[PDB]
């Protein structure tokens, strides 16, 4: 499998501070059933995204289908595994800090994972039991497909 | 004083080569064409032929300075291929591009004049 | 003064910050042009951070590649406000300051005077401070 | 008050120590005495180093000029060698001082 997440979201805003930069915007989703925020850029230039949409998101740590990594190097010339191509939107990061809520003494049950997709940035809050695929420095994918 | 001819700038003198080929040994099945006397004129559309190219996984070009004529063009190809064949294949479909727009240009005349 | 004396001048300074926002996204044949002018980049083109429904690389994804060694820094862009570190999305940075290099990485932020200049502390003194002057030579000529 | 509990390595707690160290040392810390006696001699060092320093820098004055960056130094071993911090170490305070 490799697939570390996967839900479905909705569109709460789009840019609640403003429109800082002219083909990117950050959502600002909901989960739905997880109950877990989501705070991610988009280029919206290439995929255009309103308010009010359905998502169904799915972080994976490898795209081929089998459970085999990918070593970071591009090539389009490999079809031959059939990669997820079901999906609409996919990214390419590496998570760089899980916060959590750990205190002194007794463990923490809420994280935040940031997943750095070469610029655009991700916060994925949550409970810490649905969370623990994530270790920092790891490769990772992120696939989304609109729900009509 | 110090200014060299015009004609330097197209003109191989005695000794100099057209082009040269040497293997990049950094990366597999990579290859490095050194092109003497030339420009982006021929670098252009050398790399956006062979960008068109599905078995080519680089393909650039640059002009190390722009007050020494030389051109320089890697490319790197997927394995069961080799890039000089991409390069020659790149250079026989910019030529037969050429002649077919030479041959409506000509007949796109004709009809434009006495017609 | 313990500083670095020389560094970025005014014209890839001006043009770094434009690079480094958050919206540069860059086309597969543009990506080989500007690595065909990198001297010390191995021979593999990274995966683009953008990668359906079409190829897009980042300036940020080729400022890593010049970036030499495994640097570790952390600056602070000219307009970065006075409640971001204060207040929420601490490490998030809405408009993209704070930047933060991580194994000679550039994962977030915007380069500029503060970061690329002649002041203490910058990337260039602690490229310096940590690979020599053979690598910051490098480093100088690669932005360029 | 600040600065005990910055640097005081309270060995009582016991959980904070089964947290943050492993538990193979945690039984050795909670054993021996030597070890104690050495971890309260160390923050002794340190009171007294705070009170050189408070005679040598009035008015209060953190920054300085060193010439090793011992903050970046540990982020570089972190990062070296692939450092999870969401897990106990194995790194013993005794061999630490």
């Amino acid at each position: 499998a490799g697939i570390l997440f996967e839900d479905i979201f909705d569109v709460k805003d789009i840019d609640p501070e403003g429109k800082k930069f002219d083909r990117v915007s950050r959502l600002h989703c909901e989960s739905e059933s997880f109950k877990m925020d989501l705070i991610l850029d988009v280029n919206i230039q290439i995929y255009p995204v309103d308010l009010g949409d359905k998502f169904r998101l799915v972080i994976a740590s490898t795209l081929y289908e089998d459970g085999t990594l990918d070593d970071g190097e591009y090539n389009p010339t490999d079809d031959r595994p059939s990669r997820a191509d079901q999906f609409e939107y996919v990214m390419y990061g590496k998570v760089y800090r899980i916060e959590g809520d750990e205190t002194s003494t007794e463990a923490a049950t809420r994280l935040s994972a940031y997943v750095s997709y070469g610029g655009l940035l991700m916060r994925l809050q949550g409970d810490a039991n649905n969370l623990h695929g994530f270790e920092v420095d790891s490769r990772v994918y992120l696939l989304m497909k609109k729900l009509a | 004083m110090n200014a060299p001819p015009a004609f330097e700038s197209f003109l191989l003198f005695e000794g100099e080569k057209k082009i040269t080929i040497n293997k990049d040994t950094k990366v597999p099945n990579a290859c490095l064409f050194t092109i003497n006397k030339e420009d982006h004129t021929l670098g252009n559309i050398i790399k956006s032929q062979l960008l068109k190219d599905p078995q080519v996984l680089f393909a650039g070009y640059k002009v190390p300075h722009p007050l020494e004529h030389k051109i320089i063009i890697r490319v790197q190809t997927t394995p069961d291929y080799s890039p000089q064949e991409a390069f020659t294949n790149a250079i026989t479909d910019l030529i037969s591009e050429l002649s077919l727009l030479e041959e409506r240009f000509r007949v796109a005349i004709k009809d434009k004049q006495e017609g | 003064s313990n500083r670095p004396v020389m560094g970025i001048v005014q014209d890839t300074l001006t043009a770094v910050r434009k690079f480094t926002k958050r919206d540069v996204f860059l086309e597969r044949g543009e990506v080989m042009n500007l690595l065909m002018f990198l001297s010390t980049w191995d021979g593999k083109v990274p995966q683009p951070a953008i990668l359906k429904p079409r190829p897009l690389w980042t300036g940020k994804q080729i400022f890593s590649l010049i970036i030499p060694g495994h640097i570790n820094c952390i600056r602070t862009h000219s307009t970065h406000p006075d409640d971001e570190d204060s207040g929420p999305y601490k490490h998030i940075s809405p408009g993209d300051t704070k930047v933060v290099v991580e194994n000679g990485e550039l994962i977030m932020g915007i380069l500029c005077k503060k970061s690329l200049g002649t002041s203490a502390g910058s990337l260039v003194h602690i490229s310096y401070l940590e690979m020599g002057h053979d690598i910051t030579r490098l480093f100088y000529s690669n932005i360029q | 008050k600040a600065f005990e509990k910055k640097f005081r390595f309270d060995y009582t707690n016991e959980r904070a120590l089964r947290r943050t160290l492993q538990e193979d040392l945690v039984k050795d810390v909670l054993s021996n005495a030597h070890i104690q006696n050495e971890l309260e001699r160390e923050f002794e060092r340190m009171r007294e180093d705070r009170e050189v320093l408070r005679v040598i820098f009035p008015t209060g004055d953190s920054k300085v000029v060193l010439p090793c960056n011992l903050l970046r130094m540990i982020w570089n071993a972190q990062k070296i060698f692939h450092i999870n911090p969401r897990l106990p170490s194995d790194l013993h305070p005794i061999k630490v001082v």
